[PDB]
């Protein structure tokens, strides 16, 4: 249960960051053509 | 043996006994297992009389040891002023290069030996000579801290020989 | 992208704010903690600055890498200890978390020179995550006795951080770096971080361990492997240097490792004769491994290792959990051989995937990380003055 | 003779070898280990050990190029030191126990050497340094030992004398050597390195002290009378110096003044006010010593000499009011320095030996003797 | 003119020696290793914090030696006295403690005046100084009976006013467009990183010193850790924000890491929580890397109050910060204390270092005590033998 939890927080950060930097990427190859 | 007691009475300063050797027959230009003969020996020491009689017996000056030093190479490396201006007065190569690229003034500088670099200098030792690593005296001094040696080897500059 | 690490610190820092308010609720020992404070922060730190022209960066990300590092062991070892509910904070927490820094910073001197800020917070978390699981392993599945972490923390730091340079390997950096060379003056400011760490070493041994004998042993035992530690890392730095010259790297390093070689053994009634035996083996160990395994790892198994923690890390760390074993087989502690023979595979194996999958993810082209010609400089991350 | 340095490759391993592995097997045949305030008994051995690695290893690393011969010599002097001053005090003051007090006086033992040292750094090696460290160590064992025979005092108590006993024998050594400068970052950090023996030197005046009241006094009494003398120090060092400018190395050793003069006496000073007169008069005492010494060879080692000498003197004049007792406290400190004397000699001409292979006098104060440097040509 | 100083210091010694001798007589071992810290943190952290100049460190550190040596001595006796109201008192640990908090209050207002000023100077400014923060902290403590155990408005706040204050008066008009001595170097960073790291180590002893034995101590050292944890990413994140190409600043990653520890010192010893400490932290950096980056450049240019170190950074904004974060606090229901008392406390410190600061400065201003000239600003020959090599 507490791996589970340690899992689940890496998780959302990993999530989180992903997100951000796909939306960061998206934008930046759309932008740039 | 014969050899071997030769060259220890070399590196002993021993004169009396490395003349006896030569005239039984102990060859002039025998050296150690690293390359280092009677001259070198000398040199290292300090023996000026030794570096003088064996020079006067035939010694080939420009021998170089195991790592390329000549006998200037070792006495510059070892601050020995006397045998530096010995040896350079008999006609030593001031300009030669050791195998990683040596030159008697870079020993000189890098071991803060301000005599020696001012003597090397005054004979025509080309300061712009680079190891294998592409470092001069100046740089080596630099690096080592030796402010005297590089003072002097700033302000020669290029006066020559 | 420039704003990707402020990015990450800040995300970093709200969640860790986040944790502590759903999971953190509120002096013997705080001497023993100020002392391993001092280790972590000035210790490691300047030990790793003796790089001339990295040494903005290695005190510096070695404050924030430990910074993070805190707060991140914190909230796991205690989720850990709490099986996920709320737990309190005491002096035990901050030191643990310390360790956990400690940990981290091991692993950051194998890759030092070569990563980002970006990478070191990365690596931060998911080593973090890694150490604390299989410390807990080690601490509660095996119940083995590891009061110095030889391999909990000194063993798998250096195993992790070899994993991820070996997947950060760079051809361009096997023969070597320009850049990849000490100063005088940064020797001398290495040598204060050395000095610190081997001064305050025995109260890293000896923080949690148990009061009474145990914590009096462990600073005991610590201290003269310490002792004998410099004398014989002096004594091989000159035997395998020309004209037997001494090698700064080596009494930088190699003066420490009787501190991670004892760690296992440090509470237990191995006596200050064999504390001072396992001190002199980690001495020359250590020595040994700068000057014949480094180059072998670097040039043939394509591990560049840049502080050689390797050599004061792993292999003693190596020689304290085997130290360990040979004392649980003499009857010196209570422990089972099984249980600490475990203890240090589990710690070298979860360090080695933990260090891969790290590594992994740490090559991917985001991070800003370096090229090759501008590894070991602090002007990839830094203002630099004019002026040294 | 050849300047360039003789190769150690074969002598030094050797020798520090030998030195660890007879001390491991003292260490076996000899010695045995075995609550509340562990850790508070912990710390003052502590304090004492950071005051010697850092603090002595630091505040001699002020030369241009031999800051790291200075600060890595003094940690190979340090960690030798204690475990011969351990086995030394063992075996003339009695099996050995090792207690956390016994490391705590072991590591004064080699703190006397580690500032005895001072006078002869930068003009040594390595192997002659060891020679100093075990001499040096048993000469003050040796003395401790036969005040407690006559004067029926506790040989661990006996270790007050260290201070003169450190400075003479350095002084000694320093004088039996061949006769023959700063940088600003070595300098800082020197000052490094004295600034921690300041802070901490409240725990060298009273780690012999049992009784809670004496340390506190002790401790009281240092940490002003330290005080005073910063100020006396950086104040009148301007007075002290040609060219009317504070000089850093002479602040270096001059803050230590108040420390070392109520070092013998903290404990009995009953009034901070006659601390703080003390380290006043250290200050001015140190002051002094740097505008005359020169003219009558390390001349801060010649101030911290004069510096022993005055903390004994004012012990000897307050222990009348807390004339046998002066006689005997007089017979003591001539004792002392007889001892210390004669020792430095006899360690002088064992370290002009030439087995030692002794830096040349022109490679004097200079790293490149003892350390691996780059770009540099090796052998012959 | 050659003997001002040496003479200046011996009179005020003789002075210390006979007010102690007048007034000073002689829980302890617990307390201790506590101010050890403390100790550690004013003559090694302030004072290394400060050689980031490249021709300055001999005096950066020395002048801290010099004024904290006698701050102590002069803040035992005028804390003493003002507690015990002109009548003979003993002195224990906690006198030690207070005394280095009135040296560490006078070291962050030199940190305003760094390089711009002489020794004698610096003797003047500490005389004066500790009488100043003295009175207020005992209005803060006695008469408002404000909580500040880790003293964000009567050591930071008061400090880096009285020094902004000072240096406003101090005024050189030859250095408001930079000076070529005004600039760090290599290896006097990384000594400035020794003081910053030791200061920020240390930080939790500060701030607990004082507190009361027990839950209160032990939540001024965990505020004081995790707030400090947090300020550090904070001021790391914020460093890269705003330079040029996001390049880190090593003045923001020697002063800004240590706005945590500043910022939580009312709260300390108040339940906020660790997250609660945390959060302070954070802003606590941020705020510190503004400062630093905006703040500073218009106080030098458009206010010509010129501040050497960035004081008011570390130690004024960050103090404000705690001082409003101990009102919440209050109102929160964290804390005892009334919220005007609290608020008293802010204000009181503010205009007492602004008062005393404008009239030392004044009497600082006098041609007397040897000041360089804007030519010989930040340089360490003008009053030490300076080695050749560097």
């Amino acid at each position: 249960a507490p791996v589970v939890i340690i899992l689940i927080i890496l998780c959302v950060m990993a999530g989180i960051i992903g997100t951000i930097l796909l939306i960061s990427y998206s934008i930046r190859r759309l932008i740039k053509a | 043996d014969a050899a071997t007691s030769f060259l220890r009475a070399a590196r002993s300063g021993n004169l009396d006994k490395a003349l006896d050797h030569l005239r039984n027959g102990v060859d002039i230009n025998t050296c150690n297992q690293n390359g280092l003969n009677g001259l070198h020996l000398a040199s290292k020491e300090g023996h000026v009389k030794m570096v003088v009689e064996l020079l006067h017996k035939e010694i080939i000056l420009e021998t170089t040891t195991k790592k390329g030093n000549t006998a200037l190479h070792i006495a510059a490396l070892a601050g020995q002023d006397e045998v530096v201006r010995e040896l350079v007065n008999y006609g030593a190569n001031v300009n030669a290069q050791s195998q990683k690229g040596f030159t008697p003034l870079y020993m000189a500088a890098q071991e803060n030996h301000l005599e020696v670099v001012k003597f090397l200098l005054e004979n025509g030792a080309n300061q712009n000579v680079a190891t294998e690593d592409g470092f001069t005296p100046l740089a080596v001094a630099l690096q080592q801290g030796h402010e005297n040696v590089v003072a002097h080897l700033i302000n020669y500059g290029t006066k020559g020989k | 992208m420039r704003f990707t690490f402020p990015l990450m610190a800040i995300v970093l820092e709200i969640a860790m704010i986040v944790l502590f308010g759903l999971f953190v609720e509120y002096f013997e020992l705080y001497p023993l903690f100020q002392d391993v404070h001092v280790m972590i922060f000035v210790g490691f730190g300047f030990l790793m600055t003796f790089l001339k022209k990295y040494g903005f960066s290695s005190v510096g990300i070695n404050l924030l890498v430990a910074a993070l590092g805190l707060q991140w062991g914190t909230i796991v070892q205690g989720i850990l200890q709490s099986q996920g509910q709320k737990f309190n904070i005491g002096i035990k927490n901050m030191i643990n978390a310390d360790f956990s820094a400690a940990t981290v910073l091991i692993s950051f001197g194998a890759v030092l020179g070569k990563t980002s800020p970006t990478q070191m917070l990365i690596m931060t978390i998911l080593e973090i995550v890694f150490f604390a699981h299989n410390e807990y392993l080690v601490s509660e599945i095996f119940k083995a006795s590891d009061i110095g972490a030889s391999m909990t923390i000194h063993a798998f730091g250096a195993y992790f951080g070899l994993a991820v340079a070996g997947i950060l390997y760079r051809s361009g950096l096997r023969k070597g770096h320009e850049n990849e060379e000490s100063a005088y003056y940064s020797d001398l400011f290495a040598m204060i971080g050395t000095l610190f760490l081997w001064m305050f070493w025995p109260s890293f041994n000896s923080a949690i361990a148990e009061p009474g004998d145990k914590q009096c042993r462990a600073i005991v035992n610590t201290y003269f492997s310490l002792a004998a530690c410099v004398l014989t890392a002096f004594a091989f730095s000159s035997l395998v240097e020309h004209r037997g010259k001494l090698n700064m790297v080596h009494i930088q390093n190699a003066t420490l490792a009787g501190g991670v070689a004892v760690g296992t053994c440090a509470d237990m009634a191995i006596h200050p004769f064999g504390s001072m035996i396992i001190g002199s083996i980690a001495g020359m160990v250590s020595v040994l491994g700068y000057k014949f395994l480094t180059p072998l790892f670097t040039t043939k198994l394509r591990i560049h290792d840049t502080c050689g923690v390797h050599n004061l890390h792993g292999l003693p760390g190596v020689v304290g959990g085997l130290a360990g074993i040979v004392a649980v087989a003499m009857g010196a502690s209570n422990t089972s051989m099984a249980m600490q023979a475990a203890a240090l595979g589990s710690s070298i194996g979860t360090a080695v995937v933990g260090g891969l999958m790290t590594g992994l993810i740490l090559k991917l082209p985001l991070w800003g990380q370096p090229s090759d010609q501008n590894c070991y400089d602090d002007s990839v991350y830094w203002k630099v003055p004019k002026t040294r | 003779s050849s300047k360039y340095p003789r190769s150690v490759r074969r002598c030094l391993p050797l020798w520090a070898l030998t030195l660890e592995a007879a001390l491991i097997l003292l260490f076996y045949f000899f010695t045995h280990y075995d609550q509340k305030g562990l850790v508070a008994s912990y710390q003052v051995g502590q304090d004492l050990t950071v005051m010697a690695a850092l603090g002595l290893g630091f505040l001699t690393s002020n030369f241009r190029r031999h800051s790291w011969s200075s600060v890595a010599f003094n940690l190979f002097m340090l960690a030798l030191g204690v475990q011969w001053a351990i086995l030394l005090d063992g075996f003339l003051s009695q099996k050995v126990v090792i207690t956390l007090f016994s490391i705590r006086l072991a590591t004064m033992s080699a703190m006397s050497v580690l500032i005895s040292a001072g006078a002869v750094l930068g003009k040594v090696n390595l192997a002659q340094l060891v020679v100093m460290v075990l001499v040096e160590v048993t000469a003050l064992g040796t003395l401790r030992m036969v005040i407690s025979n006559i004067f029926n005092t506790d040989y661990h108590m006996n270790l007050r004398h260290f201070y003169v006993f450190a400075a003479y024998f350095g002084l000694t050594v320093a004088w039996c050597l061949p006769k023959p400068q700063r940088a600003t970052i070595p300098s800082l950090s020197a000052m490094l390195g004295a600034l921690f023996l300041w802070m901490f030197w409240p725990s060298v005046n009273s780690p012999l002290l049992r009784s809670p009241i004496q340390r506190k006094n002790a401790m009281f009494n240092t940490y002003y009378a330290l005080a005073v003398s910063v100020v006396t120090a950086i104040s009148g060092s301007s007075l002290a110096h040609p060219q009317r400018k504070i000089s850093m190395t002479y602040v270096h050793s001059a803050v230590l003044a108040g420390g070392v003069a109520v070092g013998t006496s903290c404990h009995l000073i009953p009034s901070p006010w006659l601390a703080m007169v003390l380290g006043l008069v250290a200050g001015l005492i140190s002051i002094g010593g740097a505008k005359c010494l020169p003219v009558c060879i390390s001349v801060m080692h010649s101030i911290f000499s004069l510096l022993g000498l005055l903390g004994e003197i004012t012990y000897i004049v307050l222990l009348v009011l807390h004339g046998f007792q002066v006689l005997l406290s007089i017979g003591e400190l001539s004792l002392a320095i007889v001892i210390a004397l004669t020792s430095g000699l006899l360690t002088g001409l064992l370290l002009n030996l030439k087995i030692w292979k002794a830096p040349h006098v022109a490679k004097y104060f200079d790293d490149q003797v003892f350390w691996k440097f780059p770009h540099l040509a090796v052998g012959f």
